[PDB]
DNA sequence: CCAGGGCTGATCGTGCAAAAGTCGTGCCAGCCGTCT
DNA sequence: AGACGGCTGGCACGACTTTTGCACGATCAGCCCTGG
């Protein structure tokens, strides 16, 4: 890529403008999330989840 | 591997090494003032391959080769005193009393 | 994020336990019923069009128990989680809406004038705030990012992650065993203490 | 001072280069509590 | 001697962990029942990495500048030597217009950074660079700014004659040119954090009060499985008898796993007193006074048999005030001995070890003196049995270990 | 109606011989200090 | 400066020990059927 617009990109402040509050629906709860999760957090052994 | 006190330390001149004995601890009655090494610790790190090109510098410095830290004791921020006394307790089992 | 399918429909707390009963306001429900029904002690009815009974009629055990071979398989029941989700389901917004208007302007009285015109606001709030009425209840449980919990760290190798992720990992078991059990075609009582565990969760 | 990781560090920059400007960005304590309300099943938004 | 059994056995021949793997594991399967604030305190460390960064941003460069910058503190190691190389960064930037000087004239600048010499190019472009930093007043430079130039190769065999008749030099002088180079403590990246966390394997433990030890296993690690009185009585009063069959077949595994686990525990028990019954010598005096013992001897002591107790010793621990040792450690090898007697393999082991580090640093001793030696005590053993315990103790020389006298 | 015989679910025993790893130690090759 | 002898390390003979899968099938008391 141009490496210009990538190291830039982590800075997404733009406006505010509004504000609002209402019910999560079931299916707008998949598309915040990016997977489903086993109830181990971290092993010992090697230090990695 | 075992972490042991041999006041040999890589990264610091014999200046903050002129207060310490040869076993790691400074002697009674020496002034501290601000970060000053008071306890030579360190700690041993992996084993290294054959790399040659690591082993140049393995070689050509002596005993280094990353294989100890500078994990000393490093008391915190200015503060300027005096050593009266020292303690030191080794679990039984190890014959590590160099000054003990 | 992400999120846990938890293999049941199960509600949530904010609702029904607050000062209003939100999801009594809308089932016109007790709050006694309400909570009993949670607990698979109530084995409410779900609709039914040939028996003689009423829509939203509190039921028991030995209720259900004895009067099953009366009525044969016509009378829907639920006792866990999804009853109050079928109920809240199959209700029309503004067909009730509608009704209740009507009753609110032909029957004028001291008693009618109160705790009825409350009820037809709430549900011209939510009919315009365009809310759905099952989204009420949580069928997919989202978990907030990892960065926010640390392992906590208190004494050398202690990771026991205690106060947020207790709570986690008990539920994620208890829904894995649930699932478990569900797969395997288990006993009704046993799946209905294993969710009524798992909502308590 | 306490928030905005990339703020302060503006900050730091134009008083060290002597600009004194400043920006308002996004306080992080504020995406922390979106983050935990999201949590639930409570849905809020940034809309424009 | 059928499945259970064979489950059975596996059951001790793992280590804990992998124990409490299985058993919680299968404990989802049948209903068996096992049974100030969210940050700690939370600080963000800083590290040679995050340093390097903060320096950037003080810096005066251009927006291409910056970025090439921050693309070369990625490459930035823990040793401190930028990882990958100087056309790679170009060839991984994908604009092929960014010159291969374009990053060297930045590369020239990062590294005189905090610790100089930071993200060197090939362990000696370090001393250069740190060589270049201070003034020119010092008393050798252009003699070491010439060795360290082309003449490395010829340094690194620690040799220093050579390098008279090669570059120039004078007579011995430049030896102390030689010193000001090893003084230049390389690798500033190294200066990180000493924060290795601590570690432990914790699972049976020996205390020893009134004299006589007692060994008794860890309170928290060993793992108690009970079964449930509520779904025990739910079996007799169940209606299709598919439901009972079922809770029939989970309440009969239940009792078999708990048996299992409980013949685990008790066996461990009885290894964990033959052992303290036998070496109450070893955890009083040290390595130096160990018995030898066998498996066939600790079989033979209390009803058992070899194959058993094979298995149960296998990725175990205990901790005593000597410290924390596997149960494999303490059965070894023995060598005949003055008087009919038999000498653990550890006993020579300790002893070799204390003779080597008691020994005349100037002039080392070979292993046919150490045999000799061994032998004059009354321990009558081989000069191959010395090698073997010399090398295998992380000693390869005998001989090559000569410093200066 | 009671005791004798068959049916059947309930309950258990942590051993035993075979294939592979290990060291006690001898055999043999490579390497260096010294006198020839 | 090279042969001689000590030093050192790799390799192998062989006795001992580690370890590993392994034949499944046997047995006792409660329940049911039956003759005196």
């Amino acid at each position: 890529k141009d490496l210009l617009k990538f190291l830039k990109a982590q800075t997404k402040t733009e406006e505010f403008d509004a504000i609002k509050i209402a019910l999560a629906s079931p299916d707008m709860i998949r598309s915040w999330s990016f997977g489903e999760v086993k109830p181990e957090t971290i092993n010992y052994r090697t230090f990695k989840p | 591997g075992p972490e042991e006190i041999t006041a040999d330390i890589p990264n610091v001149g014999e200046a903050a090494l002129s207060k310490l004995d040869e076993s790691g601890i400074v002697y009674i009655g020496a002034e501290v003032t601000g970060g000053d090494i008071l306890v030579g610790k360190v700690t041993p790190k992996g084993e290294t391959q054959l790399t040659p090109e690591e082993k140049l510098l393995r070689a050509i410095f002596g005993e280094k080769a990353s294989d100890v830290k500078d994990s000393s004791l490093r008391v915190p921020n200015g503060v300027s005193g005096t050593v009266i006394d020292v303690q030191v307790f080794t679990r039984d089992g190890v014959e590590k009393d160099k000054r003990a | 994020m992400g999120h846990i399918e938890l293999a049941s429909p199960t509600a949530h707390i904010w609702f029904l336990k607050s000062l209003p009963s939100r999801i009594g306001l809308l089932l016109d429900m007790p709050l006694r019923d309400i909570e009993r029904v949670l607990y698979f002690e109530s084995y409410v009815v779900i609709e039914g069009g040939m028996t003689n009974l009423e829509r939203q009629q509190i039921l028991t055990e030995e209720q259900y128990l004895d009067a099953l071979e009366e009525f044969g398989d016509e009378f829907d029941a639920k006792m866990g989680a999804e009853a109050i989700q079928a109920l809240l389901k199959s209700m029309d917004l503004e067909q009730e809406c509608e009704q209740l208007r009507e009753e609110l302007n032909e029957t004028n009285s001291e008693t009618k004038r109160k705790k009825l015109t409350k009820r037809i606001k709430l549900l011209e709030a939510f009919v315009q705030s365009g809310n759905k009425p099952e989204w009420m209840i949580l069928t997919v449980l989202p978990v907030l990012p990892p960065d926010l919990r640390p392992l906590v760290p208190l004494d050398g190798g202690r990771f026991a992650t205690s106060d947020l992720n207790d709570l986690y990992r008990r539920v994620i078991n208890r829904n894995n065993r649930l699932k478990r059990l569900l797969d395997l075609a288990a006993p009704d009582i046993i799946v209905r203490n294993e969710k009524r565990m798992l909502q308590e969760a | 001072k306490s928030d905005d990781v990339n703020g302060r560090t503006k900050m730091y920059k134009n008083i060290v280069d002597g600009n004194h400007q400043m920006e308002p960005g996004m306080p992080e304590s504020f995406n922390v509590l979106l983050k935990e309300i999201r949590s639930l099943g409570i849905n809020i938004e940034l809309e424009d | 001697m059928t499945p259970q059994l064979q489950q059975a056995i596996r059951l001790l021949q793992l280590s804990t962990l992998e124990l409490q793997q299985e058993l919680q594991q299968a404990l989802e399967s049948n209903p068996l029942l096992e049974e100030e604030l969210p940050v700690y305190q939370g600080e963000t460390t800083q590290t040679l990495q995050d340093y390097l960064m903060w320096q950037v941003e003080l810096t005066p460069f251009t927006d291409t500048d910056r970025a090439i910058a921050t693309s070369i503190v990625d490459a930035v190691d823990d040793t401190g030597y930028l990882t990958i190389q100087i056309e790679d960064i170009v060839d991984s930037i994908g604009d092929d217009e960014i010159g291969l000087e374009e990053v060297e004239a930045v590369l020239k600048r990062i590294q005189r950074f905090d610790p100089v010499g930071v993200a060197a190019k090939d362990l000696r472009d370090c001393l250069l660079i740190q060589l270049s930093q201070f003034a020119k007043e010092t008393p050798w430079l252009e003699e070491a700014r010439l060795i360290i130039s082309d003449h490395l190769d010829l340094l690194a065999n620690h040799d220093f004659r050579t390098l008279m008749r090669v570059t120039r030099l004078k007579e011995e002088v430049l030896k102390e040119a030689v010193n000001l180079i090893q003084s230049l403590d390389p690798r500033p990246g190294q200066s990180i954090q000493t924060s290795e966390p601590e570690y432990v394997i914790p699972d049976v433990l020996v205390r020893k009060v009134s004299g006589r030890w007692t060994v008794e296993l860890n309170a928290d690690s060993i793992p108690r499985l009970k079964i449930n009185q509520q779904y025990a009585a739910m079996g007799n009063s169940a209606r299709n008898d598919a439901d009972g069959q079922f809770i029939r077949s989970n309440l009969q595994e239940a009792r078999w796993l708990i048996k299992s686990l409980e013949s685990r525990n008790d066996t461990l028990l009885r290894v964990s007193r033959c052992i303290v019954e036998q070496q109450q010598a070893f955890f009083e005096q040290g390595e130096e006074y160990m018995k030898p013992m066998v498996l066939a001897d600790i079989a033979q002591a209390v009803e058992m048999h070899e194959s058993t107790i094979s298995r149960v010793t296998t990725q175990k621990y205990l901790h005593s005030p000597r410290g924390i040792f596997e149960l494999k450690y303490f059965f070894s090898s023995h060598v005949n001995t003055e008087g009919g007697g038999e000498a653990s393999s550890t006993a020579i082991r300790a002893l070799v070890k204390k003779l080597i580090a008691a020994e005349n640093p100037a002039k080392p001793l070979s292993d046919s003196k150490l045999t000799s030696m061994l032998s004059e005590q009354g321990i009558m053993v081989a000069r191959r049995t010395v090698a073997k315990y010399r090398e295998s103790l992380s000693i390869p020389p005998s001989n090559q270990r000569k410093q200066l006298v």
